[PDB]
């Protein structure tokens, strides 16, 4: 039992959602009432927006398109078998609900790679020779600059980044 | 083979150029460290470096062990010619 | 030529030629730069238990011969209640100073320049008096305590019989005074230095004489002296040599080119940046940091777009692109009346799914952003996020009622395709989706496993450091980056100076400018004594507005014409005078 | 906009101006100081966005320095750019209430005639201008900015005397300086700046406003 | 349909005028759903074929086996390879090289050109 509406627009949006659920006739091998469920979906959406706004229409329409996916009928089957209530369906569980293999894996591995673009980032000049005179760690850096010179000859300057300590070969 | 896999904060070209520079610097430093050790106590050269009179460890490295990667403007020798540094080399030779 | 007129005056406040005050005692402390030396501050001692163990003079003394060691005197003073309260008066003050000193040096560095090396002098007392390091002494601790009070009074650098002057005296020797008291504590003398009473007496006389000698001489041309002392290491090392470090370092100009950039008060630095710090979960999680970074990163639609196309399709319900046909099924109810009004010229955009993911942006936010920017005229619709191809479908609408060729259409019959290119030109170049203003395509995501940052205090009292994420950015909009959520509004800083002034105000420039100068000098490895740098920055800010040391900076100063003519502009200034 | 993030902004500028009022010496509740966004969301009822006030009603009175010169008033206009007309109506409200000092926090830009007229009304009654972006944070908590203390005219008299100076000989600070603006201090007055130091450890300086 | 369908709708600049040989521009017929291309200086007009008149940023016209003219193989300063089997002829002697373009882009991928007269065939690896 779901509340009917007297608005022409809401009624039409309901049959469109029912029409979207009728795709592939999956509802048949379950025998569920896709029109009532669609009405509950629409009502549940309405409970959040409470307007006939574009943002409501877009949200319904994006629900519709995601239900119309030919690459993932198993999502629709999951909704049709009542494993996903309409109030849940009202809000996405994923940025373009794609759970049930294929796209979620692809989206996840894509989430791996874009997070991979930060990981090490990039660091370390890299000699790891001398040991620090403060925090006693051997992870250290060296500078080589100005040759010959007059009174401050080319010396090896060693800095411990690890605590900003700086010394020379001395 | 296109299998190098760029470091998270560089392009593929920059990663390669960073990586060879890391290895060739690492090479000079190992052979450099090796000669300072192989030297004895009587080497007057060690007496001038150690007192702090003139020169440095890297100076010792350069006369006896190996001079290493020359540089200009902060990177390896430029391709003065089309895809070569001197006419003597093959085109697009990124070796040492 | 800028500093030359600055010198110590006989009341000791350093002033320039027109007699304006630069500092109230030279280099903030009255001490000349010839006789100061590096010293360690014992008192930054890590654990609270070790500090209490080391410094507190014991009263719970062992019932055994306990105390006849080190001193033969304590048999005399084991019973005095007053001596117990007075030492407790000393230790609580030390523990209070200890708290003040942590605020002074947030970096937990214990190396400071001071006059009169107290360890070496104390070591000098043991040497001369021939004090056995393992015998009982005749020294009295109250003598030390009162002697140290007496010695502090003796160490006056400027007279103070006045409460303001008395306060100016107390803070202007604070760092030396805590150093003195923490080193010359009763337990320190007793447990470690073993000095005798006359030995202590000589030690007071020595610290007294060398400290008084150390003070700066009024008359010194400290302005001239400071300018050459900074000038000299600038001659040394690195025209423009590069130092490979982390991901960054196409960053901050190094050396003399940075000295010129900084000192000129450049409106257009060669490499402006902000070091942004993060808070909450965002200070320890990579993905959270990714989210804040995304909001910050100035991305424009052009950066995001994979492809564009323009198509001739008057009626969607017969689309020239047969594959688009399903969105028409999808979008028949999308304002169904004005499909009779939309122009037959079509714009189509294709978006990359990986790149769109990295910005974590949604298609509806873009449609709403572009719709809001251009207005209701620019009619936008978009696709299902789960499609393998990402597409944005754009037409252009009008105001319906008013467009009936009233006169000749106030557009001058501009071609509509061509106007659609102008929409595409501007739509890409202008649209600042999520990212707001100019920090450019360039961000850096750094782990500070590097330097001396993100350190705090702990229940142990020690300066356990954190390792946390920070964001280096090539950018200038310091003001907005502070305003954003999860960005630490305390530590976030810039290498730029003109922007620091606008946002934070003249005192913050004095600090940041000293830090930036300090930073170039440390890189080049050579050390410059702090007084000299403080004096330069103070000379530059005194007027209120930043005084670049160039003819458009220092030659606007209300100094006399005859000085200003010998600088650069010469004839023009004499003509103007 | 029409989003909760806006509330956070309104909340955050409210926190900053309250700290500013507090730092000028005015009496304010510590509970107001501690008031979080979730508390605010109920305590002012920032509704669900669209409805009424989150501004005109956010408008607040503050009245507490220890010396009873009586109230200060803080106003948050609605429109993106405020015209002289709204300032004038506001002026009528402050006059009829007989306010002592007004702080105006504007949404975006400023009419140049409004700034001018704001300048010209100053000798009669005194009047401040802040852009909202400058109040989205609290600059006084930044790691670079030292402790500023406004001095009372008498304490300055004692300062010039004890050093034997003249006001002109002092170091200077712009009137239009962000910290000067933040205290809302007027031209001619002196501000005492206290700094951490690498040698004395603590160094005290003074600045004349001009 | 499929995402495998190549992206070449016909960029197309020239098919200029047939009479005075100047450039054609699109222009509308609201009456017949037809695009027309007209010379601006004459009355000549003709319908367009594709509704496409402009695209930008294929972002990947990788240009890997195009423009690279086969005569490149005669160049003595390019590295000959003993690496065998041109993919067309049963003969080794491929000449190879990086990028050779300022969009260098960042490519490190080798391009191989067979050098014996039986091919001229080129291919990436
Ligand atoms: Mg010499
Ligand atoms: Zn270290
Ligand atoms: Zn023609
Ligand atoms: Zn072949």
């Amino acid at each position: 039992r779901a509340p009917s509406t007297s608005d022409s627009v809401r009624l039409k949006c309901r049959e469109m959602l029912a029409a979207a659920l009728r795709t592939g006739d999956d509802y048949i091998a379950i025998g569920a009432d896709e029109e009532e469920l669609g009405s509950q979906i629409e009502e549940a959406i309405y409970q959040e927006i409470r307007n006939t706004d574009m943002k409501y229409k877009n949200r319904v329409r994006s629900r519709i398109s995601n239900l119309k996916d030919a690459k993932n009928p198993n999502l629709r089957k999951n909704v049709l078998c009542g494993n996903i209530p309409p109030d849940l369906f009202a809000r996405m569980t994923a940025e373009e609900m794609a759970s049930d293999e294929l796209k979620e894996m692809r989206k996840n591995l894509t989430k791996e790679a874009i997070r991979e673009h930060q990981m090490a980032k990039t660091g370390g000049t890299q000699t790891d020779l001398f040991t620090c005179g403060k925090c006693k760690k051997k992870n250290c850096t060296y500078t080589q600059v100005q040759t010959r010179s007059a009174d401050e000859p080319m010396t090896t300057f060693v800095v411990c980044n690890e605590c900003g300590n700086r010394w020379k070969f001395c | 083979n296109n299998e190098l896999e760029p470091t998270p904060g560089n392009t593929l070209r920059q990663t390669f150029e960073n990586q060879v520079n890391r290895i060739l610097n690492d090479a000079r430093d190992k052979t450099g460290s090796s000669a300072q050790k192989s030297l004895s106590e009587y080497n007057n050269f060690k007496s001038m470096v150690v007192s702090g009179a003139k020169g440095s460890k890297i100076n010792i490295s350069q006369v006896i062990a190996v001079v290493g990667q020359q540089n200009v403007e902060g990177k390896r020798i430029p391709f003065g010619f089309k895809h070569r540094t001197l006419p003597h080399f093959i085109k697009d030779d990124y070796g040492p | 030529k800028s500093m030359e007129s600055v010198m110590v005056k006989y009341d000791a406040t350093v002033r320039n030629s027109i007699n304006q005050v630069v500092q109230l005692r030279y280099g903030e402390d009255g001490l000349a730069g010839e006789s100061v030396e590096f010293q360690n501050l014992a008192t930054l001692k890590p654990s609270n238990k070790a500090f209490e163990k080391k410094f507190r003079f014991d009263y719970t003394n062992e019932r055994a011969l306990r105390r006849t060691l080190q001193e033969d005197l304590v048999k005399d003073v084991l019973s005095n209640a007053h001596i117990q309260n007075e030492l407790e008066r000393e230790f609580e003050r030390m523990r209070e100073d200890r708290e003040v000193l942590r605020v002074i040096f947030p970096t937990g560095d214990s190396k400071v320049v001071l006059p009169c090396n107290l360890l070496r002098m104390i070591w000098n007392a043991q040497k001369i008096f021939h004090i056995n390091p393992r015998l009982p002494s005749d020294l009295h601790p109250i003598k030390v305590v009162e002697g140290v009070k007496e010695l502090s009074k003796k160490l006056v650098i400027v007279n103070g019989d006045d409460p303001l002057s008395r306060q100016a005296q107390e803070n202007a020797t604070l760092l030396f005074n805590i150093h003195l008291r923490s080193t010359l504590c009763s337990r320190r003398m007793a447990e470690e230095f073993r000095l005798s009473g006359e030995a202590f007496d000589w030690l007071l006389g020595e610290i007294e004489s060398k400290f008084n000698q150390a003070i700066a001489h009024p008359g010194e041309m400290v302005g001239a002296l400071a300018a050459q002392s900074l000038g000299e290491p600038a001659t040394q090392m690195t025209l423009n040599t590069f130092h490979y470090a982390g991901v960054s370092a196409k960053n901050v100009t190094l050396g003399v080119p940075r000295l010129k950039e900084l000192i000129n008060i450049s409106k257009k630095p060669k490499t402006p940046s902000l070091t942004v710090f993060l808070l909450g979960q965002s200070a320890r999680d990579a993905e959270r940091a990714k989210d804040i970074l995304c909001r910050l990163e100035h991305t424009t639609l052009r950066k995001v777009t994979a492809n564009t196309a323009i198509y001739y399709d008057p009626n969607p319900q017969s689309t020239v692109v047969a594959e688009d046909q399903e969105w028409v099924n999808v979008y028949y109810e999308m304002p169904d009346f004005d499909v009779a009004r939309i122009s037959p010229w079509l714009l189509r955009v294709e978006l990359d799914r990986k790149h769109m993911t990295d910005r974590k942006l949604t298609m509806e936010q873009i449609a709403e952003k572009i719709n809001a920017g251009f207005g209701d005229d620019l009619n936008c619709i978009f696709n299902d996020d789960n499609a393998e191809k990402l597409v944005l479908r754009i037409r252009i609408m009008n105001s319906d009622e008013n467009k009936m060729q009233e006169e000749e259409e106030v557009v001058d019959k501009m071609d509509d395709d061509v106007f659609l290119r102008c929409i595409e030109s501007n739509m890409l170049t202008d649209m600042t989706l999520q990212g707001i203003e100019q920090i450019s395509k360039v961000y850096m995501h750094l782990p500070q496993t590097d330097n001396k940052k993100k350190i705090i205090i702990t229940e142990d009292g020690e300066f356990k450091a954190l390792q946390e994420w920070i964001l280096e950015t090539d950018g200038v909009s310091l003001m907005r980056v502070l305003s954003e959520k999860d960005v630490d509004p305390v530590r976030t800083t810039s290498n730029d100076i003109v922007e620091i002034f606008t946002v934070l105000g003249i005192e913050a420039v004095r600090k940041a400018l000293e830090r930036e100068l300090y930073h170039v000098i440390s890189f080049d490895g050579s050390y410059v004594n702090y007084r000299h740098l403080a004096l330069l920055c103070d000379t530059m800010t005194c007027r209120g507005h930043l005084m670049a040391i160039t003819r458009h900076g220092v030659n606007r100063q209300d100094t006399g014409p005859l000085m200003k003519c010998s600088f650069e502009e010469t004839v023009d200034v004499l003509m103007e005078a | 906009m029409d989003d909760e993030e806006e509330t956070y902004r309104l909340w955050k500028i409210r926190k900053t101006i309250m700290q500013l009022c507090h730092d000028r010496g005015y009496l304010v509740t510590q509970d107001e100081l501690d008031q979080t966004l979730e508390e605010f969301k109920a305590q002012s009822g920032d509704k669900p966005s669209e409805g009424r006030p989150r501004r005109t009603d956010l408008t607040v009175l503050v009245a507490h320095n220890d010396d009873p010169t009586d109230q200060m008033f803080v106003f948050f206009p609605e429109e993106p750019k405020v015209g002289i007309k709204t300032i004038k109506v506001y002026c009528q409200r402050m006059q009829e209430e007989n306010i002592t000092r007004a702080l105006i926090v504007v949404q975006q830009g400023m009419t140049p005639s409004a700034k001018q007229s704001l300048v010209d009304m100053a000798p009669k009654y005194i009047l401040e201008q802040f852009l909202q972006q400058e109040l989205l944070i609290n600059i006084t908590e930044h790691e670079l900015v030292p402790e500023h203390v406004v001095m009372t005219k008498e304490e300055v008299t004692e300062l010039l005397a004890r050093y034997k100076l003249r006001e002109n000989q002092l170091p200077r600070i712009q009137a239009g300086d962000p910290v000067a603006r933040y205290f809302g201090i007027k031209r001619g007055q002196v501000v005492k700046i206290i700094r951490p130091s690498e040698t004395a450890g603590r160094y005290i300086t003074y600045r004349l406003v001009q | 349909m499929e995402p495998d369908g190549t992206y070449e709708p016909g960029f197309v600049g020239i098919r200029f005028c047939q009479e005075c040989n100047n450039m054609l521009y699109p222009k509308e017929d609201k009456e017949n759903r037809i695009l027309l291309y007209a010379c601006r200086n004459c009355d000549y007009q003709q319908e367009a074929d594709n509704s496409c008149i402009y695209v930008n940023k294929i972002t990947h016209e990788v240009d890997e086996l195009t423009q690279i003219i086969a005569d490149v193989s005669q160049d003595p300063t390019l590295p000959r390879t003993e690496d065998h089997p041109c993919q067309k002829c049963g003969h080794k002697e491929a000449v190879f090289f990086q990028s050779h373009s300022a969009r260098a882009e960042d490519a490190m991928r080798l391009y191989y050109v067979c050098t014996a007269p039986h091919c001229g065939h080129r291919w990436t690896e």
